[PDB]
């Protein structure tokens, strides 16, 4: 399923923003 | 509305020429927990001795900002949000600086991060994504009615209030432009196409974040995303999005309009403005005068436990405030 695919991925934390 | 926008159109521009500065000093507050930590900054939950007040306050390493080159975003904003004003912004109280660092006291919500619930629950109902929505919606009627793009929305960004409401916070990147702007930024997942295919762009990518709002609120997850951001901006400019089964039809609607790549197609930087969105039938449902008024059933209501419970919020090493003894950005940060 896409929601388990999500969860083993590592951007299901607090996600930063990019800068330069 | 219109008769509404213009008043505050009139009431940001006289903040907005004339700003605010020191209006307190550090050792007016009272540490007490690290709500956020990041790049070149900590958010901490701190007290005000006179009042016995609670706020969050923000503080940016002088010197790391110079390194990131944000000297230009830091000064936008604090100059924005002192100037801003709506039922949905976090209220800027304070704000100054001393030797190291930039101090921007914002008042405390108390319900943590839509980020922090949403991952825990897993997904809302579109009774509750919507909800949300709907005040991200006027929250970008506002912004965008004073020539403000905000550039920087996602649920780790979004606060909950007592009665259960939206908190913008992070004005970042907060700009306010007329016309084409081109500085890169905000965070991966949310980027339009436009930022991303580096071709100068408008308020249409605050439409197109809010499209990936909604969609995470209502799926548990993000319409694009991967383990690396080349990965995912790869996908977003791919155009081609995926729902679930569980998504009304209405719904993905409105998503595919407002996840449009077609910026002349897409739903709010169109000819009838914001009523795109505020008149669509995933939306029909929705008094916006209502929501406006905060008079509207709050379908989650996040519960602290006393003032200065901070159970919603994760935890933090602690670290020290120390300011060189001597100034260190002066002219960099002249204005703030
Ligand atoms: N994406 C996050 C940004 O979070 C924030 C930015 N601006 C105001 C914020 N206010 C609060 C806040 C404000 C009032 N009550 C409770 C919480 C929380 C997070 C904020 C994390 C982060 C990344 N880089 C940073 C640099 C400095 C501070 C935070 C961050």
């Amino acid at each position: 399923t896409t929601y388990a695919d999500f969860i083993a991925s590592g951007r299901t934390g607090r996600r930063n923003a990019i800068h330069d | 509305v219109k008769e509404f926008l213009a008043k505050a159109k009139e009431d940001f521009l006289k903040k907005w020429e004339n700003p605010a500065q020191n209006t307190a000093h550090l050792d007016q507050f009272e540490r007490i927990k690290t709500l956020g930590t990041g790049s070149f900054g900590r958010v901490m939950l701190v007290k005000h001795m006179e009042t016995g007040n609670h706020y969050a306050m923000k503080i940016l390493d002088k010197q790391k900002v110079v390194k990131l080159k944000q000297i230009e975003h830091t000064l936008n904003e604090k100059r924005i949000l002192q100037a801003v004003n709506f039922p949905f912004l976090v209220k800027l109280e304070f704000s100054f600086k001393d030797n190291s660092n930039l101090y921007m006291v914002m008042e405390y919500v108390p319900g943590g991060e839509m980020f922090s619930h949403l991952r825990r629950i897993g997904r809302f109902s579109e009774p509750h994504a919507r909800f949300y929505a709907a005040q991200i919606v006027l929250t970008f009627e506002y912004l965008h009615s004073l020539d403000l793009i905000y550039r920087d929305l996602k649920p780790e960004n979004l606060l909950i209030d007592q009665q259960g409401y939206i908190q913008v916070t992070d004005f970042g990147f907060a700009k306010r432009v007329k016309g084409r702007t081109w500085t890169l930024c905000g965070t991966p997942e949310y980027l339009a196409p436009e930022i991303i295919l580096s071709k100068g762009y408008n308020k249409a990518v605050d439409w197109w974040a809010l499209g990936v709002l909604i969609y995470e609120m209502a799926a548990g997850y993000p319409p694009f995303f991967a383990d690396q951001p080349i990965q995912i901006y790869e996908k977003i400019v791919s155009g081609k999005v995926r729902f679930p089964s569980h998504f009304s039809s209405d719904l993905k609607d409105l998503l595919r309009n407002l996840l449009q790549v077609d910026l002349t197609k897409r739903f709010g930087n169109l000819k009838n403005g914001v009523n795109d969105i505020k008149n669509h039938k995933w939306f029909a449902t929705t008094d916006w005068i209502a929501i406006y008024q905060r008079k509207v059933e709050a379908p989650f209501i996040p519960k602290f436990k006393g003032p200065g419970d901070t159970s919603n919020f994760d935890d933090y090493e602690e670290e020290e405030i120390r300011v060189s003894i001597n100034e260190k950005c002066g002219k960099e940060f002249s204005e703030f």
